[PDB]
């Protein structure tokens, strides 16, 4: 799988492939790996789908309870810390690589990466999954400070397309989410909508 | 995969006499083929009349000396007296055997004066079997050290020689010489040599350099 | 009465329960101990209920260890539990430290059981009342001959000579009149038996008493009938 | 009548009679005194004898090399609490390899002592302590009650007739701070003397002194070893 | 085995085979792999059959309680959540691979649940050894917003493909049709394969078998 | 006989045990807390029952966390217990959620812990009211006071103890909202000095604490220079 | 923790006073009626509300335990609600074990065992309710009554709550074993009408039947059509 | 952590006249992949203490929050007592040994440095609970590479200055960037002294690479 | 190691070598394998010296407790049963233990061989350790219940001697013991070098 997030001024953008493989077999070719933990907070799931869904639902539960208790919107650092505590307590049991993303008033758009092992780091852009390997170079090269929402969306789409082409485990369609003060606008790119990079020919 | 044990080296010696007990050790600490430090004495003072040396896994050594100091304090608080060397030894045997199925990989030596005033040396296995001896060596170079002491101190395999009782000066010179030789032909020992002698007056500590690796 | 629980303080602060236990011991049989350089002596009155009772069955003096023996007065059933723990404590001490537990340590350990009685959250199985018994631990150690009196309050204290039981007051007055540190074990035994003769309702004979002594050389030794007969004939 | 029995029962006046009754226990015990200077802290006790033949029932206990106590009240709860404190100091030295701070120790004591008084079927620890120790911040003297509230003191006395000692100490408090050890213990012994009956007088048998300092680890000077301190005492009317 | 499910315009169709195999030998020609969970929800099972049937029984119990407490019909997400939580707690040891589908107030819903606890909501799914052939049929001929009859034909064809191309699956096709209005459980919807007639009679006359001993014990009736 | 336990309503509907616990705090020396634009200030009339006791003994001001402070009345032992509860609640919050606990949530949690004790017969109600104060740049100053009953309310100014009423009057005539901590310290000192009764209470040692932007979010005791200045002003105004 | 001592104890007479007091409580409860007929069994009770503001459909006194079992109560609604919850759980445990619907007799035995458990356990009052349970098993109807004590009896017909002695006299007057379910419904409605103390209506009574089909509480329209008689 | 996932490489440390300095590269490596290139593997425990760790970074974060709460509580008491670096060293040693004895080890290897009571402290902790003090320290491949330089320098010169120690540390970090593959050019320096802990930003090693043209 | 015990008319005889080894390294040549559990019964070590010493010391405290409670000295069979039931709880957990509990009681001389495996067996001859196989031959050829005490001493010495001569992991000095109805006694602690001078 391939997941990707990037922070823009006033929000974040999330991107992920739509393929889950059991071995060399694609059980679901249209799965949604973007899970909303809350109205303005999202999660991108890599690794064991079971583990990720379980921790996602549990964190959603804990965070909704915390938010309704406080009567204030939750913080992305808080959500990521919950994920971190869970994945570190159960680091031996579950294999899960998470990248949490959302917006809050006080800190704005935030992206946190909770890889396997239960560590947590804020990142301007972060990628995960089997396919992330194949695009580390592309993101290290073409990233720019101060990108816009449209620019970050195109960046994410290009990266996920490259990873989808090269990696077998990632493919299908690209799911995108842009989170900001107003809300979340989700869009799905299929067919020609995916950026196409020409394969070499002799 | 995870190995909870590692051999941190170390060598320890203990000698007893009519009115003295000598305990000595190297100061080098080394994991693998790398030195960690050149000043880490293996010999700790438990009380006025007792010195303990520990060799092997340094973490177990640390926890053990900690536990012993704690239980000495507890004994004093309860019974209104300081522990004797044999009591320390028996308690240590129980402690070591408590974790038989996940042992302390540590070879210990107790050195002290008994209630009668004589020198005493108790030598422990890692699992808690303890035996009183007049002299004992422990650690990496115990095999190197024990034969010479059996020959000189014990007068074994020596024909028509006077079974003279050992004296302080001869004992000190002897331990210096044997640790010199063990530094010559053992890699784990060699940084320095701390000689912690216990006597009626108290404990004196002397130090002599050995050849660095 | 059930109006007040076990754990409560009088306005004076005396803790009704242990106070009641202390006055209950005054029902108990008399017992005397004396401390000397030669050794420590313990003596009691067996208080035979009827002649049919075998006197040898009554064991008011017991052996916690070779070097320690205690006498008891009051509820003997509680004393049984206390001496049980004292025994296992001495033997655990030997197991661990390869040496003899001293009298202060032993009576300190057994005294820790007292005042542990509690009803709310004490334990799955625990005492609901104080141990209504007084003890006279006596023995010899590195320090020397020693004697200790352990009340239900838990207050262990050293004492050169002490009398517990019903006639404690008069016995202690007589002991204060008699005692001197220079006294020997024979004179101490004689004085103890004389005082028991004074206080005991029945005429004193070898059957109705139990006597024991601990000296530095020997262990806990309980005087047999022949020895007791010799001593009382002397007295 | 109804309110006194239970510890979990507020009186209509806002008072728990049970803890007051427990304080009455420490108010009926062998008196003891606590004192400190810039460089030393002192504990003095009247060891109290059941009879002329009996020994005088020790009051002063080792807790650590740098801490000691002196009790007044139920000796059972006293030695229980002392075991707790010894375990606290021991686990401190085990984990951190440092002497435990006295303030943290008494905070732990206060918590442990507070848990009973709030629950049913349990009693206050009917004991009062004078805790004395030396830390990085210097000498300290702390007082405890069966009520878990504790105090930090320049000097304090508890037990029967301790008020005489308290007024003497309030009078002579100014001089104690700069006093040397012998003058300090002598002041404390005089204050203890005030508590005694006029007929009774201090002696080697009935006095126990506990001392801690910058170099001096905690030490109880017993009957034979207190004669140097009390030799200098002049007299009382 | 082979189980399949598909959503159509106003409902949901589930289909399955009936063969049950112990090793490489058939044990049941006509096993019912479709399990009642609620009047409006049904489940098809694969993998460890005991795990599937016990798990479905447990969830149907909990849903019966939940439903008759609420006074309203149970929802599909409820069953999916119960299932995935249990399966995750047991960490995949209970090998229940389930196709869960039903119609509720929000609409038709289909969930495919894997043993480790994962889940996917999908318009069509297949599970079992014949899942790949059934998926081929579906990826070919599936359309969104089909009618009941063409959906039934699609499921029958997918199950038939799993039958005639997998050893594990065979012997029959079952269909359960579910909609807001009705529920229809068609146990022998189709019989693609049947046993051929026995040409030779092997009937054994009385007395062909020896008996060493015999004991007859009558039963009192009424 | 309806007042022997907190698991028993009176016929009129009152639980008398908590009312008696409230009497307990009512017989304790006054403490006051005032919120202002830049932070919060606490002040305590710490009676010195004896000359022997050192300065800082029976301190009724606690730091339950670095960003929040506490001021209490009533039984100081129960106060210390609740301080331990507040500290561990804050620590668990930090460990789990990754940031400093909000004072509202903390007050709610300790209030539930308190209210748990008034329900059952096995335990008595806590004998202590207390005020919490903190400052966050986003939240701002916040002052909450908890009663023994478990009720928690926010206050612009709060008082607990014998002189709660008079202290509340003097606080009412203060206009805290515009004021800042540097003046509020002097004002609370004045209030403590006036409500203190020389006849009933022989002497007191003023205990003050604040938290706000000036501390950049760190509850701490007042420096002695300012404390002495405030005490001098209070004694001068007292006449 | 909770109290571990029984609150119910034998008096010198031998009577467990708390149980008879709970019986007096349910005797103060609302009328509830059940009649066993040839083809089915009916349960009925008044659903009288303090005011029009009360939403009748919000809560049902007649609750179904299974498809084929339902019960009604008189006395304390919350006690009834815990009991019905536990009964549903017990029936579903039976269903998980045996994969068949529970029999009415066994359900009654189990819930009565529960009601006994609260009688003898520590620090808990008895339940304040008496239940009527109805079911259809083995092509036979069933009607049972469980008291607060935990003692179950089987009745052809009975009444509970206020005026139960008079209502039972009425039933004994009018009950015939040959009755069909419709005439049974008529008799039950008449019995409730004896002690209703008001104008009866579709809302102020709740009715439920059990038959070969299963248990179901009649709709307001159905009870109105029956009330027409 | 039975098997580590995201690891940090060597941490250095050396004590000088009046303080201590430690250094660490800002890298977290996921199996030969420089995945996270901006992370602080150095911690500020208190004014007198700073900590640096190698190994599993998540375990280091756990220790961070635990030890932070510990020192926070010590500050809350306001009793005039603060945990010494050697006290934290002992506590950490016990924690690692306990986690080892439960066979659930924290895979980190730590370096505690501090200055208190006019005395400079520098101690090591291994995942197995091995602990010791020395004038200089190095973890990972640093033990093999850098520690020789520090030892030679310290042996010839027992006591160093702040500037000399800093130059030495930068030299060793250059060596590690050369001859260690799990290393990164960016690194932080943290120094403790009478003033307190002062952690510097990312710094460069300034390699030469003149060897290649030969 | 090697140990030896047999019953004859004038009590029980116990003999054992004094060597302790870790692998091929002789740590000690003066270890007391025989353990004086109490004045009236004693035991031996084979296998884990730590295991044997610890468990026999535990047996000793239990035996003293039994003596105090019942006012009668414990029997050998009971002691062996205590030890076996204790070690059986730790079966399969790696204990290496082998011992011979020896004493007198009302029945007579008592000898019982306990093992970590769980075996508990009485007998008139037993030998435990690496050299037991070499010991059994000499003892069996030289043993009779009608046997002088000095003859018993001699054959015990010679058995241990030959066991040491053949076995590498046994040696040092024989530590002979004699149990009599009053209590045990240590008769000799002869060194095998002196015995080699004697027997050759």
């Amino acid at each position: 799988t391939t997941i990707m997030a990037v922070q823009f001024d006033g929000g974040v953008v999330l991107g992920a492939d739509s393929r889950t493989t059991t071995g060399s077999y694609i059980a679901n070719r249209v799965t949604d790996k973007l899970t909303p933990i809350h109205d303005r907070i999202f999660c991108c799931r890599s690794g064991s789908a079971a583990d990720t869904q379980a921790v996602a639902d549990a964190v959603t539960y804990q965070l909704g309870f915390h938010s309704i208790e406080l009567n204030e919107p939750p913080l992305v650092h808080t959500a990521a810390s919950l994920f971190k505590e869970m994945c570190y307590r159960y680091r031996e049991d579950l294999m899960a690589g998470i990248i949490i993303a959302g917006w809050d008033p006080q800190e704005g758009g935030q992206v946190y990466s909770v890889p396997m092992g239960g560590m947590m780091v804020r990142q301007s852009f972060a990628i995960g999954g089997s396919g992330s390997s194949y695009i580390y170079g592309y993101v290290d090269a073409t990233y720019r400070e101060g990108m816009t929402k449209e620019e970050c969306l195109q960046f994410t789409a290009n990266a996920l397309a490259l990873a989808m082409e090269r990696d077998g485990s990632s493919g299908g369609v690209i799911r995108l989410a842009a989170i900001a003060e107003s809300g979340v606008e989700r869009q799905v790119l299929l067919g020609d909508q995916i950026p196409k990079f020409a394969v070499a020919t002799l | 995969r995870f190995s909870p044990y590692v051999f941190n080296g170390g060598t320890i010696l203990a000698i007893a006499g009519e009115d003295f007990a000598i305990v000595a050790s190297d100061t080098r600490l080394s994991e693998g083929f790398s030195i960690h430090t050149r000043d880490s004495p293996k010999c700790y003072k438990l009380t006025d009349k007792t010195v303990i040396g520990c060799s092997g896994f340094h973490g177990d050594c640390l926890t053990l000396t900690k536990i012993i100091e704690a239980r000495l304090k507890m004994y004093k608080h309860s019974n209104n007296k300081a522990m004797t060397t044999g009591a320390i030894a028996a308690m240590l045997s129980t402690i070591l055997y408590s974790r038989r199925f996940f042992p302390y990989y540590v070879y210990n030596i107790i050195g002290g004066l008994d209630e009668e005033g004589k020198g005493a040396v108790y030598s422990f296995d890692p699992v808690g079997s303890y035996q009183r001896d007049s002299f004992k060596a422990g650690g990496s170079a115990s095999a190197m050290l024990q034969p010479l002491l059996d020959n000189q101190v014990g007068f074994k395999n020596m024909q028509n020689v006077e079974h003279v009782p050992l004296s302080l000066d001869r004992a000190m010179r002897l331990v210096k010489d044997v640790f010199i030789s063990a530094a010559e032909r053992d890699v784990y020992t060699g940084d320095a040599l701390r000689i912690c002698i216990v006597t009626k007056e108290g404990i004196r500590e002397e130090t002599v350099s050995l050849r660095k690796d | 009465e059930y109006d007040r629980g076990v754990n409560t303080f009088s306005p004076e602060g005396r803790l009704f329960q242990v106070e009641y236990a202390i006055e209950a011991i005054k029902l108990g049989s008399t017992a005397i101990g004396i401390q000397t350089s030669e050794g420590v002596c313990l003596a009691v009155e067996k208080r035979i209920t009827s002649p049919l009772m075998e006197p040898s069955s009554i064991e008011k003096i017991v052996e916690i260890d070779a070097h320690i023996g205690c006498a008891m007065s009051g509820l003997i059933a509680d004393a049984k539990t206390l001496i049980d723990k004292a025994r296992v404590e001495t033997q655990n001490h030997w197991f661990t430290y390869n040496e003899t537990m001293t009298v202060e340590s032993v009576t300190q350990a057994v005294s820790n059981l007292a005042l542990q009685f509690g009803e709310e959250d004490a334990d799955p199985g625990a005492m609901s009342r104080p141990f209504g018994v007084a003890l006279l631990f006596g023995g010899v150690d590195e320090k020397g001959p020693q004697l200790f009196h352990m009340d239900p309050s838990g207050t262990f204290v050293q004492c050169d000579a002490r009398a517990i039981g019903s006639a404690s007051e008069g016995a202690q007055s007589s002991l204060q009149e008699v005692y001197h540190k220079s006294m020997t074990l024979k004179e101490a035994i004689k004085s103890s038996l004389i005082i028991l003769k004074q206080v005991m309702e029945e005429k004193l004979n070898a059957t109705n008493i139990e006597l024991a002594t601990v000296q530095p050389g020997q262990n806990f030794h309980m005087f047999t009938k022949e020895e007791l007969e010799e001593v009382i004939k002397d007295i | 009548n109804q309110y006194d029995n239970d510890v979990t029962v507020w009186s209509p006046q806002g008072r728990i009679h049970q803890i007051e009754y427990a304080m009455e226990a420490v108010k009926q015990g062998s008196a003891t005194v606590g004192l400190k200077s810039k460089t030393h802290a002192v504990l003095v006790a009247l060891k109290r004898a059941q009879s002329e033949l009996a020994a005088h029932q020790k009051k002063i206990l080792h807790v650590d090399n740098h801490i000691g106590i002196s009790i007044a009240g139920l000796t059972a709860d006293a030695r229980l609490l002392c075991n707790f404190m010894r375990q606290e100091c021991l686990d401190s030295r085990f984990v951190f390899d440092r002497p435990l701070p006295v303030s943290r120790l008494v905070s732990l004591i206060g918590s442990k002592t507070q848990i009973p008084t709030q629950r049913y079927g349990r009693r206050p620890y009917g004991v009062g302590l004078l805790i004395a120790g030396y830390d990085d911040m210097g000498p300290h003297i702390f007082q405890t009650c069966p009520s878990a509230n504790y105090f930090d003191c320049r000097a304090m006395s508890i037990g029967a007739r301790s008020q005489s000692a308290r007024t003497y100490l309030e009078r002579h408090m100014s001089e104690f701070m700069e006093c040397n050890l012998n003058e300090l213990v002598k002041h404390g012994l005089r204050a203890l003397r005030e508590t005694l009956p006029a007929e009774q007088d201090l002696t080697t048998k009935n006095v126990s002194i506990g001392i801690v300092g910058k170099d001096l680890e905690f030490t109880i000077y017993d009957d034979d070893d207190v004669s140097p301190f009390l030799e200098g005492l002049e007299e009382r009317p | 085995t082979t189980i399949a499910g598909v959503v159509y315009k106003d409902g949901i169709v589930l289909g399955a085979d009936t063969r049950a195999t112990e090793g490489m030998v058939v044990a049941d020609k006509n096993c019912s792999k479709i399990h009642f969970i609620s009047p409006n929800i049904y489940c098809c099972g694969a993998g460890t059959a005991a795990d599937t049937d016990m798990t479905t029984q447990l969830i149907s119990s909990n849903l019966e309680l939940h439903s008759l407490s609420t006074g309203r019909l149970p929802r599909v997400v409820t069953a999916n959540r119960m299932l995935k939580q249990m399966l995750f707690r047991y960490q995949g040891y209970i090998g229940a691979a389930l196709v869960l589908g039903g119609v509720d107030v929000t609409g038709p819903h289909l969930y495919s649940i894997y043993p480790h606890g994962s889940t996917d909501k999908l318009p069509y799914v297949t599970m079992g050894s014949g899942s790949l052939a059934a998926m081929a049929v579906f990826e070919d001929k599936f359309r969104p917003d089909m009618e009941e009859e063409e959906a039934k034909n699609l499921v029958s064809e997918a199950i038939a493909a799993g039958i005639f191309n997998d050893l594990g699956s065979g012997s029959n096709i079952d269909l359960c049709v579910i909609s807001k209005n009705k529920l229809d459980f068609l146990r022998p919807y189709t019989v693609p394969n049947k046993k051929g007639t026995r040409l030779g009679r092997y009937r054994c006359e009385k007395g062909t078998t020896a008996v060493l001993t015999e004991k007859i014990t009558p039963l009192e009736i009424e | 006989g309806y007042d022997l336990s907190a698991s028993t309503f009176s016929p009129d509907g009152r639980v008398f045990q908590v009312e008696y616990a409230m009497k307990a705090v009512e017989n304790s020396s006054t403490a006051i807390g005032i919120r202002c634009k830049d932070g919060v200030v606490f002040g305590v009339e710490k009676l010195v029952l004896s000359k022997l006791y050192e300065e800082g003994s029976n301190k009724r001001l606690f730091n339950v966390d670095r960003h929040v402070g506490m001021a209490v009345a009533g039984l100081l032992a129960d106060a210390r217990s609740l301080a331990d509860i507040a500290r561990e609640e804050a620590s668990n919050f930090r460990s789990n959620f990754g940031y400093n606990i909000p004072l509202k949530h903390l007050a709610d949690r300790v209030a539930m812990y308190v209210h748990a004790y008034t329900l059952y017969s096995a335990v008595r109600p806590f004998g202590c009211s207390f005020m919490l104060g903190s400052y966050s740049v986003n939240d701002g100053a916040q002052l909450y006071m908890i009663d023994p009953s478990g009720v928690s309310y926010g206050y612009w100014g709060c008082a607990i103890g014998k002189a709660r009423q008079a202290a509340k009057t003097e606080i009412e005539k203060l206009q805290m909202k515009e004021m800042t901590c540097r003046d509020i310290v002097k004002e609370v000192a004045k209030i403590i000095y006036i409500v203190h009764d020389e006849v009933k209470d022989k002497a007191f040692e003023l205990e003050l604490s604040w938290v706000g932007e000036l501390t950049n979010g760190r509850h701490e005791i007042v420096p002695k220079d300012i404390r002495e200045e405030a005490e001098k002003y209070a004694k001068e105004s007292l006449k | 923790r909770g109290y571990s001592f029984s609150l119910t104890t034998f008096s010198p007479s031998g009577k467990l006073v708390q149980i008879e007091y709970a019986l007096a409580a349910v005797a103060g409860g609302a009328p509830s009626v059940g009649i066993k007929a040839a083809n089915g069994v009916v349960l009925a009770t008044e659903k009288k509300q303090k005011s029009i503001l009360y939403d009748e459909r919000s809560v049902h006194k007649v609750e179904p335990i299974t498809k084929h079992i339902g019960l009604v109560y008189s006395g304390m609604g919350p006690d009834y609600r815990v009991l019905v919850h536990r009964a549903r759980k017990l029936a579903q445990q039976y269903y998980l074990v045996y994969q068949e619907p529970i029999p009415t007799a066994q359900l009654v035995q189990r819930v009565a065992s529960v009601m006994q458990e609260y009688t003898q356990s520590g620090g808990v009052r008895p339940f304040g309710v008496s239940l009527l349970i109805c079911g259809w098993n083995e092509g036979r109807p069933y009607l049972f009554q469980s008291d607060p004590s935990g003692a179950y009896f089987a009745w052809k017909a009975t009444a509970m709550g206020k005026n139960y002695v008079n209502g039972k006299t009425f039933l004994e007057k009018r009950y015939n074993e040959d009755l069909e379910l419709e005439d049974a419904i008529h008799t039950a409605i008449l019995t409730l009408k004896e002690s209703f103390e008001g104008q009866m209506t579709e809302d102020n009574i709740e009715v439920g039947i059990c038959n070969e089909a299963g248990f179901r509480r009649l709709t307001p329209t159905e009870v109105k059509d029956y009330l027409a008689a | 952590t039975q098997n580590p996932m995201v690891t940090g490489t060597s941490v250095l440390g050396v004590k000088f006249e009046g303080g201590v300095v430690i250094a660490a590269d800002m890298l977290g490596s996921y199996g030969s992949l420089a995945r996270f290139r901006n992370i602080s593997r150095i911690m500020r425990v208190n004014n007198s203490t700073m900590l640096g760790a190698s190994g599993d970074y998540a375990d280091f974060q756990y220790l961070k929050q635990v030890l932070g709460q510990m020192v926070i509580d010590e500050e809350l008491l306001g009793d005039g007592h603060s945990y010494s670096p050697r006290a934290i060293h002992s506590w950490l040693t016990r924690a690692m040994y306990s986690r080892r004895s439960k066979m659930n080890p924290l895979w980190n290897t730590m370096v505690i440095g501090g200055y208190a009571d006019g005395e400079s402290f520098l101690g090591y902790v291994d995942m197995l609970g091995v602990a010791y003090e020395a004038p200089s320290l190095a973890t990972g491949y640093g033990a093999y590479l850098a520690q020789p330089l520090l030892r030679e320098v310290l042996e010839k010169q027992p006591v160093l200055s702040q500037t000399e120690a800093r130059d030495l540390v930068e030299r060793c970090m250059r060596v590690l960037y050369y001859r260690d593959a799990r290393s990164y050019n960016r690194f932080q320096i943290a120094t403790v002294t009478e003033k307190g802990v002062e952690i510097e930003g990312p710094l460069s090693t300034e390699t030469n690479w003149d060897i290649a043209h030969m | 190691t090697t140990t030896l015990a047999f019953k004859f008319r004038h009590g029980v005889i116990v003999a054992a070598d004094s060597r302790a080894t870790a692998g091929a390294y002789i740590a000690s040549q003066t270890v007391k394998k025989v353990i004086e559990i109490n004045p009236y019964l004693l035991g031996t070590m084979a296998g884990g010296a730590a295991d044997c010493s610890f468990w026999e010391r535990l047996l000793a405290r239990q035996c003293r407790i039994y003596e105090l409670r019942n006012k009668e000295r414990i029997s050998v069979a009971a002691a062996s049963k205590l030890l076996a039931n204790m070690v059986y709880q730790y079966k399969g957990m790696g204990l290496s233990m082998g011992t011979m509990i020896c004493g007198w009681d009302k029945r007579g001389p008592g000898l019982y061989y306990v093992d970590s495996e769980g075996n508990r067996i009485s007998g008139a001859t037993f030998s435990v350790g690496s050299g037991s196989v070499y010991a059994y031959g000499v003892m069996d050829r030289g043993y009779s219940y009608d046997l002088e005490v000095e003859q018993a001493y001699d054959l015990a010495r010679r058995a241990i001697y030959q066991a040491t001569y053949r076995d590498a992991y046994s040696g040092g000095a024989v530590n002979l013991y004699h149990v009599r109805e009053d209590g045990w006694i240590r008769v000799s602690s002869d060194n095998v070098a002196d015995l080699h001078e004697k027997y050759s």
